[PDB]
């Protein structure tokens, strides 16, 4: 009864390592995440300082 | 002698899974004697054991 259970923890340990897989590729897409939420940042300060700069 | 044996003709994808790291492959060499002994006291013999496994 080796040949089934062994299939059974084969499958179950592919299906806990699918998650791990996840968790690495949803870790890998918040660091781009991050730097797409600080170069969507970056723009709206840096017309305050030219529009300051005009204004001044 | 099963020593500086190990098995490399007999291997297959049904006795040994080192697909993942949560479960591993170990090999226990016991006497002719010492079958029933090994064969109950394999699952006192570590914690996280397959069972179905004592086979020849």
């Amino acid at each position: 009864s080796q040949k089934n259970g062994i299939a059974t923890l084969l499958q179950a340990e592919k299906e806990a390592h699918e998650i791990v897989s996840k968790a690495r590729k949803y870790r890998q897409d918040k660091l781009k995440q991050a730097k797409t939420d600080a170069a969507k940042e970056i723009d709206s300060y840096k017309i305050q300082k030219d529009k300051e700069l005009k204004e001044f | 002698d099963l020593s500086v044996r190990s098995l490399h003709d007999i291997v297959k994808p049904e006795d040994f899974v080192l697909n993942s790291e949560h479960l591993t492959t170990v090999l226990v060499a016991v006497p002719k004697s010492l079958k029933s002994d090994f064969e109950k006291s394999y699952e006192t013999l570590s914690k996280n054991v397959v069972p179905a496994s004592a086979s020849v």
